[PDB]
């Protein structure tokens, strides 16, 4: 019984930094990984153990983790970010387990 | 660099000359074993050996002590047996006896 | 192009698990001695650390001693490799001896100040010390403090033992809390031990108190040893010693806590009577418990009182460091190095093994080549399961680190 | 190019089964292990099991019963999803991901097959 609790909207102007936090009991050691999908479409990885970019991905995302949160930030918010967003870790306990997925609703 | 003659610890051994012990003369990085067949058996310095009246090196179905003359053994003390020097391995114990039957060691590496 | 060091992780997949007499793996790769090595490898930061002595190996005079930490990248080629950018040498060599764990942007080396010398050795001449010592894990110019630190604590929580003191190489960081090993100089009187514990049975050769006055470096000996896992709360510098449980009772040996599979796992070197590995994941880490695993097949060299496969209580104080990893938990295939000689420290060969078998070993050396302190690390890169393994190769004396890829394919 | 391409729509009733191909293209189907997820329409993603591709032993599979069961045919390197007695529960869009980076990532994903579990 492993849990990935991620708030559930984030709401941010074109050009700010959003913040996107997954919380996990001990989420320092288990490594990350953090998928988007469009509506209509499969997910795409973009940030990945917990600091590391697939290839052929935009620099704007980043991702950091620390205790019992794992965040990923991007440098200014356009008009492709516009998703939700689903973070993951693997737990040898119990499971593949997936999070809740955040709602990022972005102005214009 | 080959494995010596076994020594082994029973009284009816001829090898070991009386007043003298038997001198082994082994070299640096070189195998040595001794069986025992009720002893105990440790190993001194200069003026012990020289008296020799009273960890163990043997404590006695086949009970073997095999030493290597380089410097990385299993001993946690940190005994080591360095070239040109002289260790003396003797036992003091009866039946249940240095000087009686000349159970004495050189370690002449 | 470039494979990322993780933290073993994920599910196996592809793996052999049946027994294959077949050499599959492959090691791949004066006056002056070198012991009492460090190595500890977690999410790509490896450290190194080491005792540099003149002349004798066991005695000799402490030239100096190292601590620096760098990073595990690939070669180029694809062969892992362990790259180093921090070193740091303390003032004096004598009193710091018998040295660490993986936090973030950090990697603190608990260490033992003793002027005296190895507070085993003569334990009322150590005097309680502990200072612990931190290198970024990434240099950085103009960084002050935090490229380098040299803490002393002032207090440690030591409960019923008088003095503690790091004694393993590798430490485990549970969340934000750190972790390193550690042994307990608990005196001689204090501790108790009930003599049933003790298993006299299947052996006549024995008796009740050896598991007991093994537990001591001799009968006589002032201090029994236990080895244990010491904290700190890096975010509140109170450590509070924890030490392992009752089962498998026995000397306190230096002891690798590592995290295989995302789950903590403890080593502890067979010095007292059971000469067989002990090895186990930890069910419990700020309470200490560790299932032992149940190998009956791999031991250690030791003396004439308990040679390896010895499995009877007696009074023995020898034996070598020899531990090894997790590959998979299903199949419980473990990894390690163990030397092939009854009593001496000769012939090491790294064995991919199980509780009751072994898969496959390849001779790392010559059979009489002397090899006493075996450190081995296993890190996953890229799909593969590979093992990194630093030991003193003895025909200048110094170990050296070599690693091997564990095959997927009995075939 | 590397993806995971499934069947079309499928409609199943109530009390039906219905076999799920998840194809592999442009990549050795040895080297990394299939993993299965579902995503229930306007909900997230949902880890269902983890296949092997070599060994092919008990794929391992999140906290349920044995409705779900995977197997595979190596001489045509696609995996199958049989859903025995599927619910009405039981319906949205099935995809294929592999085990990429093992127990960091899943790489490459699946189109998505939707079935559906309608009465009518
Ligand atoms: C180690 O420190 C952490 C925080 O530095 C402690 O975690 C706290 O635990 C209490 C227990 O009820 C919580 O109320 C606090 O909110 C926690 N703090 C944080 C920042 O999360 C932890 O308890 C300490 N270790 C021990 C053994 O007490
Ligand atoms: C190493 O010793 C093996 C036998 O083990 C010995 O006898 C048993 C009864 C236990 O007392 C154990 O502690 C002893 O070490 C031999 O079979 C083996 O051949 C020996 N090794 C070599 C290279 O000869
Ligand atoms: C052996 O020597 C000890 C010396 O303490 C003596 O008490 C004992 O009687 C001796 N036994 C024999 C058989 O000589
Ligand atoms: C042995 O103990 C004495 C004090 O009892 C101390 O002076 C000496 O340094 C100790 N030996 C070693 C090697 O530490
Ligand atoms: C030690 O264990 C034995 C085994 O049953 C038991 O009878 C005895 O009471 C125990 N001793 C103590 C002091 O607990
Ligand atoms: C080893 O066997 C003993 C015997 O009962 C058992 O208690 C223990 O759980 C076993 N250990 C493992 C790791 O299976
Ligand atoms: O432990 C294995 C050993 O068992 C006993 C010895 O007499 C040998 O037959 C064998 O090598």
């Amino acid at each position: 019984s492993y849990e990935l609790t991620q708030p559930p909207s984030v709401s941010v102007s074109p050009g700010q930094t959003a913040r996107i936090t997954c919380s996990g009991d001990k989420l320092g050691d288990k490594y990350a990984a953090w998928y988007q999908q469009k509506p209509g479409q499969s997910p795409v990885l973009v940030i990945y153990q917990n600091t590391k970019r697939p290839s052929g991905i935009p620099e704007r995302f980043s991702g950091s983790s620390s205790g019992n949160t794992a965040t990923l930030t991007i440098s200014g918010t356009q008009a492709m970010d516009e998703a939700d967003y689903f973070c993951q870790a693997w737990d040898s306990r119990t499971n593949w387990v997936f999070g809740g997925g955040t709602k990022l609703t972005v102005l214009g | 660099s080959i494995v010596l003659e076994p020594i082994y610890w029973n009284s009816s051994n001829s090898k070991f000359l009386p007043g003298q012990g038997l001198v082994l003369y082994p070299q640096i990085g070189d195998k040595l074993d001794i069986i025992c067949p009720y002893y105990k058996v440790y190993m001194v310095d200069k003026d012990q050996a020289d008296r020799c009246t009273i960890t163990p090196l043997l404590n006695c179905q086949d009970i073997k002590f095999t030493i290597k003359f380089q410097e990385f053994s299993p001993n946690l003390w940190g005994l080591e047996f360095q070239k040109n020097k002289d260790y003396y391995i003797i036992s003091t114990s009866n039946g249940s006896v240095c000087q009686t039957r000349a159970m004495k060691i050189l370690m002449k590496v | 192009i470039s494979q990322g060091v993780s933290d073993l992780v994920g599910l196996p997949n592809q793996i052999c698990l049946q027994k294959t007499t077949s050499t599959i793996l492959k090691p791949r790769l004066e006056g002056v001695c070198i012991t009492d090595p460090l190595l500890a490898v977690d999410n790509g930061f490896f450290a190194y650390s080491h005792l540099e002595k003149i002349g004798s190996c066991t005695r000799g005079i402490a030239k100096q001693r190292i601590i620096g930490v760098g990073e595990v990248l690939d070669r180029g080629d694809k062969v892992p490799s362990m790259f180093m950018t921090n070193v740091w040498t303390p003032p004096n060599p004598s009193t710091i001896h018998h040295c660490s764990t993986y936090h973030e942007d950090f990697y603190y080396t608990l260490c033992a100040v003793s002027h005296v010398g190895d507070p085993i050795l003569n334990s009322t001449s150590w005097t309680e010390s502990l200072s612990l010592i931190r290198l970024a894990v990434r240099p950085k110019s103009d960084s002050g403090d935090y490229n380098q630190k040299y803490i002393a604590i002032t207090k440690v929580e030591r409960g019923k033992y008088d003095k503690v003191m790091p004694y393993g190489p590798s430490g485990i960081k549970q969340g934000d809390t750190l972790y390193f090993p550690a042994v307990g100089f608990l005196p001689r009187t204090e501790f108790q031990y009930n003599d049933s514990n003790c298993p006299i049975i299947h052996c006549k050769y024995s008796k009740a108190e050896n598991c007991r006055l093994s537990m001591g470096v001799n009968s006589k000996s002032h201090y029994i040893l236990r080895s244990g896992l010491l904290k700190y709360n890096l975010s509140l510098i109170i450590l509070q010693f924890i030490e392992i449980a009752d089962n498998r009772l026995t000397i306190g040996s230096p002891s690798k806590i590592y995290n295989s599979l995302g789950q903590p796992v403890f080593y502890q070197a067979s010095y007292s009577w059971d000469t067989m590995i002990k090895l186990g994941d930890v069910d419990t880490v700020d309470p200490l418990r560790v299932q032992w695993r149940n190998n009956s097949v791999i031991s250690r060299p030791g003396q004439s009182q308990c040679p390896r496969f010895n499995v009877c209580p007696e009074v023995c104080w020898e034996g070598t460091y020899n531990d090894a990893f997790l590959i998979d938990r299903l199949n419980w295939v473990s990894a390690g190095v163990y030397l092939n000689s009854n009593q001496t420290a000769e012939n090491p060969v790294f064995a991919v093994f199980k509780d009751n078998e072994i898969l496959y070993q390849v001779p790392l050396a010559e059979d009489d080549t002397n090899a006493q302190k075996t450190i081995t690390d296993c890190f996953l890169l890229e799909n593969v399961i590979w093992c990194i393994s630093l030991v003193e190769i003895y025909d200048v004396i110094r170990p050296k680190l070599f690693a091997v890829k564990i095959p997927a394919q009995c075939s | 190019q590397v993806q995971l391409v499934q069947s079309g729509s499928e409609l199943k009733k109530p009390g039906a089964s219905v076999k799920v191909s998840c194809k592999a293209s442009g990549y050795t189907f040895t080297s990394y292990a299939v993993n299965w997820v579902r995503q229930a329409p306007g909900q997230g993603l949902e880890w269902v099991g983890w296949m092997s591709t070599n060994t092919g032993d008990p794929i391992y599979a999140q906290g349920f019963t044995g409705r779900f069961v995977f197997s595979l045919d190596t001489s045509v390197s696609t995996a199958y999803l049989q859903i025995s007695s599927l619910k009405a529960e039981d319906s949205g869009v099935y995809y294929c991901a592999r085990e990429g980076l093992r127990g960091r990532a899943f790489d490459i994903w699946g189109q998505g097959t939707m079935v559906t579990v309608s009465s009518a």
